[PDB]
């Protein structure tokens, strides 16, 4: 088959700055009885469908906002978005369908803004999930910035190791953020041996570690 | 070829 | 407007077959082709082949030969993709996506459908809340959730109030446990004041294990 092959695998910028990015196919994708390049774009936004940006190479399908471009002739291919919105954080693959269809490996467009502490929350185990023999602790990291963060588990001031999970969500597509939970899972009998339970969070924005803790059963 | 099978399944 | 509505999520052995649909709307279905296209992860796409849903005959990638079947029903506007053999392999979103014509690109996908294939049974998750509390309060905003714990597999959705709660929700990718099951967390932020005259419900649906929940988070 024909085979695309994207660069960069991925960049951050700030909002206003110009990309570009660049889709090289093995061999040439010009359709003969059209003289078209049979190349695509797409958008693909978290958690959403591909959406189509570019088609021929070079024609901008309809609704498609003016500052994307796409370019290029032959074997090589380029897509320049001219000033990038916040909104526009998303995957771009371009696509051959001259052959059997193939796409490239897309390019995870990221952006940059300014340092942002997060607002850090706990919460105890519900009533519900003790009654069952298992007590999970949450804390969440709301809306920060870079995605960088560390969370560390004191019970009774005691770091814990092994007993959590944390993930952290994609981009924010209007403030560019980041949040994170993390849980913190012990048994019931394990969990009411303890009063403190605290989060410790580091982050870029904080200048000391926050500590946000309760007492259990209180 | 495949180009083809497609110019003609798209006729 | 024009929609493309695909069928939910499924989970299915190793050997056994699936069929998906992908239901047309706010146009005619005649008027375009109808190509489908898996997506094993964030980075990755690959093409299945194409149905021309006038005639109901189907191209198929030599990657695919043999493996999917696409069939169209008029009457009811609807495609179907019928995968068989299946591997854990083939674990992936499928997307259906039509296309005008021959030098057109995929201008409308549908939303997908997870099909994972796997040995493990379907586990519907617990629904615990996240209760609003003094710990979880920054200057006159309380944040409040639901913890989706021990499900099997992928996707649960959350929504909050029925879809009529959108802004400042962050329901988090899911973290595999070492039981091989999941949990995810989903959360929101809203005014401390309002918490006694609104009401937070957060709807999780798993469709594999039929469930289906609305748990009320009040203040603890």
């Amino acid at each position: 088959n024909i085979m695309m092959t994207q660069s960069p695998s991925s960049l951050a910028v700030s909002a206003g700055e110009k990309v570009t990015m660049s889709c090289k196919s093995s061999q040439s994708v010009l359709h003969s009885s059209d003289q078209k390049n049979y190349l695509a774009w797409y958008q693909q936004k978290p958690g959403q469908s591909p959406k189509l940006l570019i088609y021929w190479a070079s024609t901008r399908e309809s609704g498609v906002p003016d500052r994307f471009t796409g370019s290029g002739s032959g074997t090589d291919f380029t897509l320049t978005i001219s000033s990038v919105q916040a909104e526009d954080l998303a995957v771009y693959f371009c696509h051959q369908y001259l052959s059997s269809y193939t796409f490239g490996g897309g390019t995870k467009l990221e952006i940059k803004r300014t340092v942002a502490a997060p607002s850090v929350f706990i919460f105890p185990p519900s009533d519900e999930q003790l009654k069952s023999g298992t007590a999970s602790v949450v804390c969440l990291l709301n809306n920060f910035y870079p995605r960088e963060a560390k969370v560390q588990w004191k019970v009774d001031n005691a770091l814990q190791s092994g007993n959590s999970q944390e993930s952290v969500t994609e981009q924010d597509s209007k403030d560019s953020t980041y949040s994170l939970s993390s849980t913190l899972t012990l048994s019931k009998a394990d969990y009411e041996k303890h009063k403190v339970y605290a989060c410790e969070v580091t982050h870029q924005g904080l200048s000391s570690p926050v500590t946000k803790s309760f007492n259990r059963g209180e | 070829d495949f180009q083809d099978e497609l110019d003609e399944f798209f006729k | 407007e024009v929609q493309l509505q695909q069928s939910g999520p499924v989970l299915v052995k190793p050997g056994a077959s699936v069929r998906m649909s992908c239901k047309a709307s706010g146009y005619t279905i005649t008027d375009y082709y109808l190509n489908w296209v898996k997506q094993s992860h964030g980075k990755s796409l690959e093409w299945l082949g194409v149905l021309n849903p006038y005639s109901g005959g189907s191209l198929y990638s030599q990657t695919f030969k043999g493996k999917a079947t696409l069939t169209v029903d008029r009457s009811s506007s609807t495609a179907y993709l019928e995968l068989n053999s299946l591997t854990s392999e083939d674990s992936a979103v499928y997307y259906c996506a039509r296309q005008l014509g021959r030098g057109n690109g995929l201008d409308y996908w549908g939303q997908g459908t997870s099909v994972t294939v796997s040995s493990v049974s379907t586990k519907g998750p617990s629904v615990f809340p996240l209760a609003p509390s003094s710990k979880s309060t920054s200057g006159g905003t309380a944040a409040l959730g639901c913890l989706v714990k021990d499900y099997f597999p992928e996707p649960v959705t959350v929504s909050w109030n029925s879809g009529a709660l959108t802004s400042g929700v962050h329901t988090f990718p899911a973290v595999l446990q070492s039981s091989g099951l999941y949990s995810l967390s989903s959360v929101v932020t809203v005014p401390s004041s309002s918490l006694g005259t609104q009401t937070y419900i957060c709807n999780v649906n798993h469709k594999p294990s039929n469930t289906k929940v609305d748990k009320r988070v009040e203040p603890k």
